[PDB]
């Protein structure tokens, strides 16, 4: 869906179709939060279904469903 | 176990973006509605409160159409729901699509569906009117308005009209369109040398003062990475309306 793609693009700064810990931290800091590196990695790991260390759109969709 | 923390960060960012969109559309649509309601001696202060009982919506439709609509005089929630439905039925008869917009949602002041209702009204009464020399066959109204905008700014150095969002943020397009219409109104040398906010403020001011076009947009909401498309289209359409 288009709504989820807009939400994904908020995080996917370089538009390579994946969200990294740095991209996640960037958004969270822009919203007044200050997560640690370990915290960021935990957040990604939880929904990183294929274990490759980043979140792609299909993994994103699964999370948001 | 799982703690949903990425989900919550996405929710925060996404809700932030959607709330900002709602905020900007609310301003645009309130000003647009009031441009018409004044002709019926009515005025909206809060778009999410002042349409709930159906009376201002019915009046808005009467002004836009020149028609007489029925109107419930009862004061209970039952009558407000009926009253709102009168407006919806008027639109539905005219084949206006109102997906998921119910009399309950308007009576409850739902932001998304109240904004959505005004947008469909703007689309039907104002934006859908446009015809443009050079238009293709099954072009949408939006596509025709984009073509019109593109034609108006041909010949202006370094200006591009690719969309109804980012192309408009720096205010140059708004100024060029006014200048094309009445060049004495706009100093394009100033336009090229000015900041985005200066250009936006000036275009909106000249269009209101000299072309009778209501200022629907605040420069600070347009000079952003992603201007609101519905808001831009509404205002650009209004520029078109003032240029016979
Ligand atoms: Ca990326
Ligand atoms: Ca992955
Ligand atoms: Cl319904
Ligand atoms: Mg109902």
């Amino acid at each position: 869906i288009a709504e989820f793609k807009e939400a994904f693009s908020l995080f996917d700064k370089d538009g390579d179709g994946t969200i990294t810990t740095k991209e996640l931290g960037t958004v969270m800091r822009s919203l007044g939060q200050n997560p640690t590196e370990a915290e960021l990695q935990d957040m990604i790991n939880e929904v990183d279904a294929d274990g490759n260390g980043t979140i792609d759109f299909p993994e994103f969709l699964t999370m948001m469903a | 176990g799982p703690m949903d923390n990425l989900y919550l960060a996405v929710l925060r960012a996404s809700e932030g973006k959607k709330d900002e969109r709602d905020r900007v559309q609310k301003k645009t649509f309130t000003k647009w509605v009031n441009k018409h309601l004044i002709k019926a001696q009515r005025h909206i202060s809060d778009l999410y409160e002042d349409l709930r009982d159906g009376h201002n919506l019915i009046s808005l439709l009467e002004v836009l159409s020149g028609d007489s609509l029925p109107r419930e005089k009862g004061r209970m929630r039952f009558h407000k729901l009926q009253n709102v439905q009168i407006a919806l039925d008027y639109l539905r008869h005219r084949q206006v699509k109102l997906v998921n917009i119910r009399n309950d949602d308007i009576a409850d002041g739902n932001p998304k569906l109240t904004l959505g209702l005004i947008w469909t009204i703007i689309l039907h009464f104002q934006i859908s009117d446009i015809q443009v020399s050079g238009q293709s066959e099954d072009m949408t109204a939006k596509e025709k308005l984009l073509l019109w905008s593109q034609r108006m700014v041909e010949g202006y150095q370094g200006l591009r009209c690719d969309n109804f969002t980012t192309s408009w943020r720096d205010g140059r397009l708004f100024n060029a369109i006014i200048h094309r219409h009445k060049p004495m109104l706009i100093d394009m040398n100033k336009v090229y040398r000015q900041t985005n906010l200066e250009n936006l403020d000036q275009a909106f001011s000249v269009a209101e003062r000299d072309l009778g076009v209501t200022r629907l947009l605040d420069p600070e909401d347009v000079d952003v990475p992603q201007p609101d498309e519905k808001s831009i289209i509404t205002y650009v359409s209004s520029l078109y309306d003032a240029m016979p």
